[PDB]
């Protein structure tokens, strides 16, 4: 398989705000899989934040992140979006967006690819 | 779908190049050969079911 | 009469003979010839198969 | 084109291939060296690899047969598709040594 | 089309095959091989 992300979005903003970041695939893949985005906080490991079927039929939220962030998909671009607010302090950190390959997802463990790491920073 | 066509394709050679640009995104799923190497083969006859 | 010392001699070659068949054994693969499996598969599987 | 993903329209092509009795019609682009005999060198038989001497041979293949199998279940006759004839693929020489 | 009712009905009769109706499965090249 041979598969390109495009990460879009990131920046500094306010406490408690809203932000934009999406993620487009392009290329060939084995299957239409599962597309998740991956966070790292500066001076700790790279944690799952969410992952959602390309139909976007069932979807798949981290406990830390449940009624506050939320993703959804494009009907003519191929574009994957997600849309979150009330963002705190812990926010401030690397998102990036990743492409799972198999039909049905078991857990966050497996990793296919990876995109160019988009820097946020939230603060007063 | 219910009447899907059937094209058969023979005495030609077949560089597989083409079918590398045919859009942004696509599945290619092989069973049996490896993409990459499908193109150092030699398939006796192919048939197409679009 | 001489039966026993033929035997040795089929007990030899036959049981040779049935190593040569096995040499024809999938075990399991997609193909016994070791060149196919290596011409229609990418190294990360071949490995396995 | 309001519709949801998975409503959308989806072309979709399904290639079948064959390995038959017969001269493959479909061989990719390669090119073609000459023919050599009697020398242990490597060859490439319409994508079928492996080492040997091609040497001449007698067998008379049917019309429709392309290739061969010997009494251990492996490939050791072959047609040449430029030319149609009978090539013998033999192991070049091999054995134990001694001090 | 042009039809025709000349036909004659009889009972079927029956006969035995011998050993016919064998093909070749596999049109490999073998020599002196007992294959199954
Ligand atoms: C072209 O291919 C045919 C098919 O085997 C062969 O008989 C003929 O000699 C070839 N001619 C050239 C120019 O190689
Ligand atoms: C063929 O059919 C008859 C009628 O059932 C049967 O009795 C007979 O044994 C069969 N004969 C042969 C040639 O096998």
């Amino acid at each position: 398989s041979a598969v390109q992300l495009q990460a879009s979005g990131g920046g500094f903003v306010q406490p408690g705000g809203s932000l934009r970041l999406s993620c487009a695939a392009s290329g060939w893949a084995e299957t239409f899989g599962h597309m998740g985005w991956f966070r790292q906080a500066p001076g700790k490991e790279r944690e799952f934040v969410s992952a959602i079927d390309w139909w976007d039929t069932v979807h798949y939220y981290a406990d830390s992140v449940k009624g506050r962030f939320t993703i959804s998909r494009d009907n003519s671009k191929n574009t994957v979006y997600l849309q979150m607010n009330s963002l705190r302090a812990e926010d401030t950190a690397t998102y990036y967006c990743a492409y799972w390959d198999m039909d049905y997802l078991q857990n966050s463990i497996p990793v296919d690819y990876w995109g160019q790491g988009t820097q946020v920073t939230v603060s007063s | 779908v219910y009447a899907w066509n059937r094209k058969r394709i023979s005495n030609c050679v077949a560089d597989y190049s083409v079918l590398y640009n045919l859009a942004p995104f696509f599945t290619f799923k092989c069973y049996g050969v490896s993409p990459t190497k499908l193109n150092d083969l030699c398939f006796t006859n192919v048939y197409a079911d679009s | 009469a001489l039966g026993k010392l033929q035997d040795v001699v089929n007990h030899n070659a036959q049981a040779l003979n049935t190593l040569v068949k096995q040499l024809s054994s999938k075990f399991g693969a997609i193909s016994s010839v070791l060149n196919d499996i290596f011409s229609r598969l990418d190294p990360p599987e071949a490995e396995v198969q | 084109p309001t519709y949801g993903v998975g409503h959308q329209p989806y072309r979709v092509v399904v290639l079948s291939f064959e390995l038959l009795h017969a001269p493959a019609t479909v061989c990719g682009p390669k090119k073609s060296t000459n023919l050599v005999k009697n020398k242990c060198v490597n060859f490439n038989f319409n994508g079928l690899k492996g080492t040997g001497v091609l040497t001449e041979s007698n067998k008379k293949f049917l019309p429709f047969q392309q290739f061969g199998r010997d009494i251990a279940d492996t490939t050791d006759a072959v047609r040449d598709p430029q030319t149609l004839e009978i090539l013998d693929i033999t192991p070049c020489s091999f054995g134990g040594v001694s001090v | 089309c042009v039809n025709l009712t000349t036909r004659t009905q009889l009972p079927p009769a029956y006969t035995n095959s011998f050993t016919r109706g064998v093909y070749y499965p596999d049109k490999v090249f073998r020599s002196s091989v007992l294959h199954s």
